[PDB]
């Protein structure tokens, strides 16, 4: 929802979450599941992020600004160069042993 | 018995393929086909083996020789 | 003398041949490991 005045990854509770649908209308759309957390990662393109916390890396220098931003850039690539969809870390069908 | 193994590992020196090698031997005798080129004494194949290895009568490199000729006599 | 299910039968007929020649195979627990695993959300196996 980027037409509505709000983040795309926010908390916003059961009050805050129906004043919101109330003002806004079905607009902001909101999910308070696994699925959720499905959706924000499998609409989420990996090489544009990559691309965009490269650039911050390289741009912006500074003691806590070096760390929590390669160590990000490293599992990207992990993700990207492995070929494992992120979606796969959210199980659907669960095996049991025999 | 042998109480010290000694003559065969002067005779290989790597100590790591004398046991390959009298392994190889002892297979063969024991399957059969094969003669003991030493007197044996009432022992069994691995001690012969590894006393043919310390006289100096067998090593990694005779056998591939005689086993190349069988194979090329057939 | 392990769980190698194939491998015990063939090591006692061996000796009352007096073969006395191993073939070793693979453990049954290696087999257990990779059926526990693949029990989560990870793959695991061997290639060629």
């Amino acid at each position: 929802g980027g037409m509505t005045n709000l983040e795309r990854q926010q908390i916003l509770t059961e009050e805050q979450y129906l004043d919101a649908l109330e003002e806004f209308g079905d607009e902001f759309d909101a999910k308070m599941g696994a699925e959720a957390i499905q959706a924000l990662l499998k609409s989420m393109d990996l090489e544009q992020e990559c691309e965009q916390l490269r650039e911050e890396l390289n741009e912006t220098n500074s003691e806590t600004k070096r760390k929590k931003l390669t160590k990000r850039i490293k599992l990207l690539e992990a993700f990207v160069q492995s070929g494992n969809k992120p979606e796969w870390m959210i199980l659907t069908v669960l095996p049991v042993l025999p | 018995a042998r109480v010290t193994v000694q003559d065969a590992v002067e005779k290989i020196g790597n100590r790591f393929d004398l046991v390959l090698v009298a392994a190889r031997r002892a297979r063969q005798m024991q399957v059969g086909g094969k003669d003991p080129l030493v007197p044996e004494e009432n022992d069994k194949t691995t001690v012969i083996a590894l006393r043919e290895i310390e006289e100096g009568l067998i090593n990694n490199q005779i056998l591939d020789v005689r086993e190349r000729q069988e194979q090329q006599e057939q | 003398k392990s769980d190698d299910v194939n491998g015990r039968t063939k090591m006692y007929k061996n000796i009352v041949d007096g073969n006395h020649q191993m073939e070793p195979g693979m453990p049954e627990s290696f087999n257990v490991l990779l059926k526990e695993i693949r029990s989560l959300g990870i793959n695991i196996e061997l290639e060629d």
